[PDB]
RNA sequence: UGCCUGGCGGCCGUAGCGCGGUGGUCCCACCUGACCCCAUGCCGAACUCAGAAGUGAAACGCCGUAGCGCCGAUGGUAGUGUGGGGUCUCCCCAUGCGAGAGUAGGGAACUGCCAGGCA
RNA sequence: UCAACGGAUAAAAGGUACUCCGGGGAUAACAGGCUGAUACCGCCCAAGAGUUCAUAUCGACGGCGGUGUUUGGCACCUCG
RNA sequence: CCUAAAGAGUAACGGAGGAGCACGAAGGUUGGCUAAUCCUGGUCGGACAUCAGGAGGUUAGUGCAAUGGCAUAAGCCAGC
RNA sequence: GGUUCUCCCCGAAAGCUAUUUAGGUAGCGCCUCGUGAAUUCAUCUCCGGGGGUAGAGCACUGUUUCGGCAAAACCCGAUGCAAACUGCGAAUACCGGAGAAUGUUAUCACGGGAGACACACGGCGGGUGCUAACGUCCGUCGUGAAGAGGGAAACAACCCAGACCGCCAGCUAAGGUCCCAAAGUCAUGGUUAAGUGGGAAACGAUGUGGGAAGGCCCAGACAGCGUCGAGUCGGCCUGCG
């Protein structure tokens, strides 16, 4: 599961999510996931979207995973009521409409688009498949 | 030389503190109220701030 | 559980008392802050803690000299 | 032989340029030379479709606005960040 | 470099002089000769100058660049300097030690009449 | 009057590095000595003094060259004050303000005082 | 010495189910409320299991909801 | 220091760290000086000691946290 | 806990700081009464300012993905992320100056009298919490508090709007106009067949409207069985279901 080697610091303030996405071209492969929603992408939720997609192409091609989880978010123990911030749970990734998430080369697009397919089915974000433009 | 008519529309109940000097800086008291002042940039630029709220007769 | 943060310092009202253009008697702080982020130009002095102040009446005048770009702030003699 | 239909903008900025893409035209700007920087309307559709196929990027165009032919090549282009539209096109004078 | 290194040594004085507003008196030296320069407190301005390059200096000397020619010059650029009255000015030895021909200079200055 | 050189300011990278060429009569630099004035936590390297055989190599200055650094529109985009609206974790509309990045393009600086040499 | 750091006196621990008074729904325990993390009940994707065969029966990794039986959060009602 | 909404100020049993000193020089002044790191060569000497040159340009230093500063140095050395 | 006649004018606060203080109290802020001194104060326009937020960016501090070169890091590139990153950087806000118009003198000082120091919800910017709570803690504006009237079925805090008194006059605001119940069974052009409208997601599906391309097509396509004779196929965007 993705997730910084190090960070500066544990906990970081909950914060906003406006905006649209960087990072919104197929730059490394052909063939690109895009986020069309706004949320948050855990690491587990990264996981198991690159597993399918993986599985789908039998290890054909190369995959790319456009998007990191960098923020910490944290939870409270049940039954707890204040009394500091929670305990670092998780990682996620925030996601503004046009990010592209992930890219693949090196297959026909066809399998592409039925990978894509099944990894978006894993992602709690609405996705749209793209491709590279020459601008 | 020019002076234009502006009457107050809308109330000024709930509206930023600004806004209800701006009326006060025009001499506008009450809906319906209609006042003359002399055409200058700083008429205009009270009227601007208040749009929503008065209407001018040119 | 418990917190081991829970601390600060009073604030220190920090920063311009006196913009450009303002008329200061001598002796009047124009900026209050940590190191010299501006430096004493023309009849304005440094104080111990990097406070600058006028040493003469007149204007406040903000203006960036050097090829550092370095902040200077001076009085004009009015 | 790429063609390119094109009025010239009478109003600009976020206001005015969200009212084209919003009646289906785009804007866009022609610079380079000598000749001072001229601010076009697109129809998006019809540009939509050229500049699908790759030669639109490579080939010198035309842009036909107010009569006159200007021959341009494809600079730059901002497309939308999720559905397949173009938000402007920069055209540098051939 | 040396020059570079030697208007860093001048440089503080320099500044300071400009706060004071004070007519300064600028000295430049080479291992051949010796330059004076009285400039006014805005310093785009100068007043008087003598150096061991003028004719009417350098004639009277043996070399220019001695203790002996820095003496000469400075008696010149304080008669000239009183001429048009001057008097009070600082001394700004410009990156030099003030030592030898410079204190040759300014030596001289004083006991022509400038107030330093 | 013009050219070149030095000094002191005004002007802060469109003024900086690089690359190519170029200057020594004066000026400047290195350079020649050092017992001394003075100097090295060793050293005449530097500082300093006494000099003028050599040299424009280095340094410094001047001229060319986009190769960089750097500067940089127009348009669009982001954000946003006020008013209004929605499907309200986020947006849209009217109006005003409007970046950053990037693109075209540029860039191989400009200017006062004093002094000296030369024609 | 005043660190409980604008320092009650120089000098300052406990028990009460034997208890008592003034008060508070300004504040807990019951029940109601708001919420729904948790709980419970569905669904989407389908790796795989199922002799063969994803979907008879199951269903990993992940995703989306419903309910208001749970454990909770909050402290809005009630301490004449 | 951040939360703090580009003047000041601004809460929570919010997120992070420090203090309860030191120094007759580590103060004053005058004169001078300029770092880290890496590359190349060199007795013992090694990844790293000291020497030389180059690149680099403050990425060092600042009595002790962090922030703002610092080359005219506020950094380093000496005289008085 | 309770505190007894009337009318008129103005009219808070639920904050900061300190407190064996936290439901108490004190100074200040906010109210009132009085006295005094300024074209004092406010609104707008223009002018002079500082900024490091939003946004952005990635040289720096950290973090992140993939490549090209090498004793598999740097060097050479491409790509993201940041409350405690900044080689950038708004809108607003704030300070100062000038000018007009308008304003209940609204500013400042001193003095007499206070109350108040449990706030609530809504908008916007945030911390916390689960971007849970009619939750909690700040900033800022509004309303309630201390504010009636109309609207939102009913509904302190939302929308419209500020009640000196009287009228069996009139015009409007939000919101409305088939009946309950005041006013269009109004006009023109569309959409929906679900009582959708009048409760909700991933996701599913020849529902249906609009738009732009493309493939095949009287050299006979698609469906049914070489035969039969005109439009058809399968995606995209989009409205309503
Ligand atoms: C779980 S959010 C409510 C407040 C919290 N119990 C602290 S103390
Ligand atoms: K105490
Ligand atoms: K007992
Ligand atoms: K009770
Ligand atoms: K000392
Ligand atoms: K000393
Ligand atoms: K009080
Ligand atoms: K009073
Ligand atoms: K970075
Ligand atoms: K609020
Ligand atoms: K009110
Ligand atoms: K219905
Ligand atoms: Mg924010
Ligand atoms: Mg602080
Ligand atoms: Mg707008
Ligand atoms: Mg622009
Ligand atoms: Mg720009
Ligand atoms: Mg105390
Ligand atoms: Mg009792
Ligand atoms: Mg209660
Ligand atoms: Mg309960
Ligand atoms: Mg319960
Ligand atoms: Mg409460
Ligand atoms: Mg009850
Ligand atoms: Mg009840
Ligand atoms: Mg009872
Ligand atoms: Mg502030
Ligand atoms: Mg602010
Ligand atoms: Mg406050
Ligand atoms: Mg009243
Ligand atoms: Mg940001
Ligand atoms: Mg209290
Ligand atoms: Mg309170
Ligand atoms: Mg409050
Ligand atoms: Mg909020
Ligand atoms: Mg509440
Ligand atoms: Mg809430
Ligand atoms: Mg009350
Ligand atoms: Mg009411
Ligand atoms: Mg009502
Ligand atoms: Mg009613
Ligand atoms: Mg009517
Ligand atoms: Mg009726
Ligand atoms: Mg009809
Ligand atoms: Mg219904």
């Amino acid at each position: 599961m993705l997730q910084p080697k190090r960070t500066k610091f544990r906990k970081m303030h909950k914060g906003r999510n406006r905006g649209l996405a960087q990072g919104t071209d197929v730059s490394f492969g052909s063939f690109g996931l895009k986020a069309v929603g706004r949320g948050r992408l855990t690491a587990r939720q990264i996981e198991a979207a690159r597993r399918a997609m993986t599985r789908a192409v039998k290890r054909q091609g190369k995959i790319w995973i456009r998007v990191f989880p960098d923020k910490p978010i944290t939870e409270k123990p049940l039954a707890v009521r204040g009394k500091g911030k929670g305990n670092v749970e998780y990682w996620v990734a925030l996601i503004q409409p046009g990010k592209v998430l992930y890219e693949m080369d090196g297959v026909p697009e066809e399998l592409a688009r039925e990978a894509f397919k099944l990894a978006a089915a894993k992602l709690p974000i609405k996705t749209t498949f793209v491709t590279k433009t020459v601008m | 030389a020019k002076t234009i008519k502006i009457t107050q529309t809308r109330s000024a109940i709930g509206r930023l503190p600004k806004h209800k000097a701006t009326l006060l800086g025009l001499g506008l008291r009450r809906i319906g109220h209609t006042v003359e002042r002399e055409d200058t940039p700083a008429i205009r630029g009270m009227i601007n701030a208040v749009s929503f709220m008065v209407k001018v007769e040119e | 559980g418990s917190t081991r943060n829970g601390r600060d310092s009073e604030a220190k009202r920090l920063g311009v008392k006196r913009f450009g253009g303002e008329s200061v008697l001598a002796g009047s702080i124009i900026v209050r802050q940590r190191g010299t982020k501006f430096h004493a130009g023309a009849n304005v002095g440094c104080g111990r803690d990097h406070t600058l102040f006028a040493k003469a009446d007149g204007k406040v005048k903000f203006e960036v000299k050097g090829p550092k770009n370095r902040k200077f702030i001076s009085i004009e003699a009015e | 032989m790429f063609t390119i239909n094109a009025e010239v903008r009478k109003e600009q900025g976020k206001g005015a340029s969200r009212r084209l893409r919003a009646a289906n035209k785009f804007p866009a700007i022609i610079y380079g030379g000598k000749e001072a920087p001229l601010a076009i309307e697109l129809d998006h559709d019809k540009v939509m479709n050229m500049q699908a196929k790759a030669e639109f990027y490579s080939e010198v165009l035309t842009i036909v606005v107010d009569g006159k032919e200007i021959k341009v090549k494809a600079q730059d282009v901002q497309r939308h960040p999720y559905k397949p539209k173009l938000q402007h096109i920069d055209f540098v004078r051939a | 470099d040396k020059k570079s290194a030697r208007i860093r040594r001048a440089t503080r004085a320099r500044r300071k002089l400009q706060e004071l507003g004070a007519t300064r008196l600028v000295v430049h030296r080479t291992p051949r000769h010796i330059y004076a320069q009285v400039i006014a407190p805005n310093g785009s301005e100068v007043l008087v100058a003598a150096s061991t390059v003028e004719k009417a200096i350098a004639e009277q000397l043996k070399y220019t660049g001695n203790k002996d020619a820095a003496a000469a010059v400075g008696k010149a650029v304080a008669e000239r300097a009183l001429e048009k009255g001057i008097k009070d000015v600082s001394f700004d030895r410009s990156g030099f030690q003030y030592h030898g021909r410079v204190q040759a200079l300014a030596d001289a200055a004083r006991e022509a009449g400038l107030q330093f």
